[PDB]
C-alpha cells in the first residue's frame, strides 16, 4: 500500500509517521477478512520516487500474507496422489484379463484428465508452470506411463 | 426428455441375457453417472432454495430408477448362483414393474403439478 | 527489541583511502537507520538519516547504503578530522545503537 | 496516438491445451499394439478417448474466452479429434473384416500402426507453422 | 464421485480454506478407493488360495 503526494515534491511537502514506524500502522485485531490466506503482519518504510515532474516522498506499507494449503490439499494433492495409486494397482491384476485391465486404465487417464480440468479452474491464467502444475504433470504422466506398461504387457 | 430417455435406456440391461455380466453392469453404471451429469443441470437454473420443487424432483425419481435397475440387476446375478428358477422370474417381472411404475409417476407427477 | 552489530569493533586505516563499515540488524529496519560520527569529548553528531541521505553540513565522501537488514557506511577519501567514534541505530522500533566503531589512523 | 504490440504468450496454453490433446491422440493410437480379438479393450480405449476429448473440447470452450468466431486452437482441437474419430473407426473396419479374411485385418492393423504417427507429426507440422 | 466433487467445487461457494463438506466428499471418496481396492485385493490372492 503505497501513497504519498501528488503535485508536491520533495522540496515542499516531506511525509513522515506520527509514531514509532513499527507502531503506525495498527490493524485491528479482527480486521483479518481473508478466506484464504494468512496476515502475518505490517511492514512500513519511506523513499523517495523520482517521476516526469520531480522528486517525491512515499510512504509504503507492506502486509504479509501466507496462503493456506490444507484446501488445495484435500482438493487436488490426495485425489491425484490416489489416482496414480489406482494406476499402480492395476498392475496387479492378472494378466490374461484384457478388458477389465484397459478399462481401468483409460478411465483412470479420463477420471485424472477431469481433476486435472477442475484443478485449473481456480489458478489464475498464469504464463508460466505453478507447483500444482508440476505435479499434476507428473500424476498425468505416471497414469499414462502405467496404461503402456499395460500395452507393453 | 433427457432423463426420461435415460431410463428408458437404463431399461434395455432388462432385455439382455443374464450371462453378459460387464455389459448389464457397465450399462447401468454408464446411465448412473449419465443421470448425475443431467441432475446438476435442472438445478443450476435455481437459487438455493431449501425445498423441492418439481423438476428437482423428476430428475430424483429418474436417478432412483436408474439406481433401482442396477440394484435389481445386482441381486439378480447375485441370485442366479444360488437360485437359477427364482431368479428366472425376476427378469419378467422388472420388465413390466418398472415401465409401469414410471408411467404410473409420470401421470401422478404431471397431474398434481397442472391442477395447480 | 532490535539490536544492531556493528562491525569491526576496531579499524586502522590510514589518510587518503576510501573505508568502510557494516552494520547488520536482527530484524527487519526498512532504511530506517542513522549514522552519527561521535568525537572525544562532544556530542554525537547525525552524519546519515533515512538510510542513505546526508545530513546539513557534511561533505560528499560520506556515502550510506541501506538495506532491510544490513546496512553500510563509506567514507571515500578520508581526512585527518574524520578520526571518531560511529553509531548505527535503528528507527524503526525504540531506538537502539550498535556497538560503535573506533576509527584510529 | 500510443500504440502498443502485445505479444501473447505461450507456454500456458500450450500447458493446458495442447499437452492434453496430443497426450489423448497418443493413448488412442494404444489400441492398434492391442490384439483384434480383444474387442472390448479396443472398444473401451477407442470410446473413453473420444469421450475424453470431447471433455476437453467442452472445457475449453468455457476457459478460452467466449470469442464467437474460428479460432487456431479449435483447428487443433477439432484435429485431434477427427484423429481420434479415425482411430476408433479403424478399429470397427479391423473387427468388420477379420472373420472373413484375418490377414487383411492384420495388414491393416500394421498399417495403421505405422502411419498414423506420420500423418499426425505431418499435420503438427504444417499447422505449427503455418500459425507461427 | 470425481465428477460430483469437481461439479460441486464448481457451484459451490469458492471458500478456499476446509470446510465440513469437503471432508464428508472425501470420506465417500476414500470408501470407493478402498472398494475398489479390496477388489484388486480379491482378484490377486483368489487364483492361488480361493478361501481367503
Ligand atoms: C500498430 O498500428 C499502427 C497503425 O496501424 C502502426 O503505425 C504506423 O506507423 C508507421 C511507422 O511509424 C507510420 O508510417 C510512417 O508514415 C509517415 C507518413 O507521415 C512517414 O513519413 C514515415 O516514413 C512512416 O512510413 C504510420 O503513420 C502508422 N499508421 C498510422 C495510420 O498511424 C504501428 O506501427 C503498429 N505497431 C506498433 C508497435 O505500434
Amino acid at each position: 500500500l503505497k501513497f504519498g503526494s501528488y503535485a508536491y515534491t520533495r522540496a515542499e511537502v516531506v511525509y513522515e509517521w506520527t509514531r514509532e514506524p513499527a507502531r503506525s500502522v495498527v490493524v485491528a485485531e479482527d480486521g483479518s477478512r481473508l478466506n484464504q490466506y494468512d496476515l502475518l503482519g505490517q511492514t512500513v518504510d519511506s523513499g523517495i520516487v523520482q517521476s516526469s515532474t520531480g522528486e517525491y516522498v512515499v510512504m509504503t506499507t507492506h502486509f504479509h500474507l501466507k496462503r493456506k494449503i490444507g484446501y488445495f490439499v484435500i482438493q487436488t494433492y490426495l485425489p491425484c496422489i490416489m489416482t496414480v495409486i489406482l494406476s499402480q494397482v492395476s498392475f496387479w491384476l492378472n494378466r490374461e484379463s484384457v478388458p477389465a485391465r484397459t478399462v481401468f486404465g483409460v478411465t483412470t487417464v479420463l477420471t485424472m484428465t477431469t481433476l486435472s480440468i477442475s484443478a485449473r479452474n481456480s489458478l489464475p491464467k498464469v504464463a508460466y508452470a505453478t507447483a500444482m502444475d508440476w505435479f499434476i504433470a507428473v500424476c498425468y504422466a505416471f497414469v499414462f506411463s502405467a496404461l503402456i506398461e499395460f500395452a507393453t504387457v | 426428455i433427457p432423463c426420461t430417455l435415460i431410463v428408458v435406456l437404463s431399461w434395455v440391461s432388462f432385455w439382455i441375457n443374464k450371462d453378459a455380466v460387464p455389459a448389464r453392469t457397465s450399462l447401468g453404471i454408464t446411465t448412473v453417472l449419465t443421470m448425475t451429469t443431467l441432475s446438476t443441470i435442472a438445478r443450476k437454473s435455481l437459487p438455493k432454495v431449501s425445498y423441492v420443487t418439481a423438476m428437482d424432483l423428476f430428475v430424483s425419481v429418474c436417478f432412483i430408477f436408474v439406481f433401482s435397475a442396477l440394484v435389481e440387476y445386482g441381486t439378480l446375478h447375485y441370485f442366479v448362483s444360488s437360485q437359477p428358477a427364482r431368479a428366472a422370474k425376476m427378469d419378467s417381472y422388472a420388465r413390466i414393474f418398472f415401465p409401469t411404475a414410471f408411467c404410473l409417476f409420470n401421470l401422478v407427477y404431471w397431474v398434481s403439478y397442472l391442477y395447480l | 527489541n532490535i539490536v544492531m552489530t556493528q562491525s569491526p569493533k576496531s579499524m586502522s586505516m590510514s589518510v587518503g583511502e576510501r573505508v568502510t563499515l557494516s552494520c547488520k540488524a536482527s530484524e527487519y529496519v526498512g532504511t530506517y537507520v542513522s549514522w552519527y560520527q561521535q568525537k572525544p569529548e562532544q556530542s554525537p553528531k547525525l552524519l546519515i538519516y533515512g538510510a542513505s541521505n546526508r545530513y546539513t553540513g557534511v561533505p560528499d565522501r560520506f556515502t550510506g547504503s541501506g538495506s532491510a537488514t544490513d546496512f553500510t557506511l563509506t567514507i571515500g577519501s578520508v581526512q585527518a578530522e574524520d578520526l571518531a567514534d560511529y553509531h548505527c541505530g535503528q528507527s524503526y522500533s525504540y531506538p537502539t545503537f550498535g556497538a560503535g566503531t573506533k576509527l584510529e589512523l | 496516438s500510443l500504440s502498443f504490440k502485445l505479444k501473447r504468450n505461450i507456454g500456458y496454453f500450450i500447458l493446458q491445451t495442447y499437452m492434453p490433446s496430443i497426450l489423448i491422440t497418443i493413448l488412442s493410437w494404444v489400441s492398434f499394439w492391442i490384439n483384434y480379438d480383444a474387442s472390448a479393450a479396443r472398444v473401451a480405449l477407442g470410446i473413453t478417448t473420444v469421450l475424453t476429448m470431447t471433455t476437453i473440447n467442452t472445457h475449453l470452450r468455457e476457459t478460452l474466452p467466449k470469442i464467437p468466431y474460428v479460432k487456431a486452437i479449435d483447428m487443433y482441437l477439432m484435429g485431434c479429434f477427427v484423429f481420434v474419430f479415425m482411430a476408433l473407426l479403424e478399429y470397427a473396419l479391423v473387427n468388420y473384416i477379420f472373420f472373413s479374411q484375418p490377414a487383411r485385418a492384420a495388414a491393416i492393423d500394421r498399417w495403421s500402426r505405422i502411419f498414423f504417427p506420420v500423418v499426425f507429426s505431418f499435420f503438427n507440422i504444417v499447422y505449427w507453422l503455418y500459425y507461427v
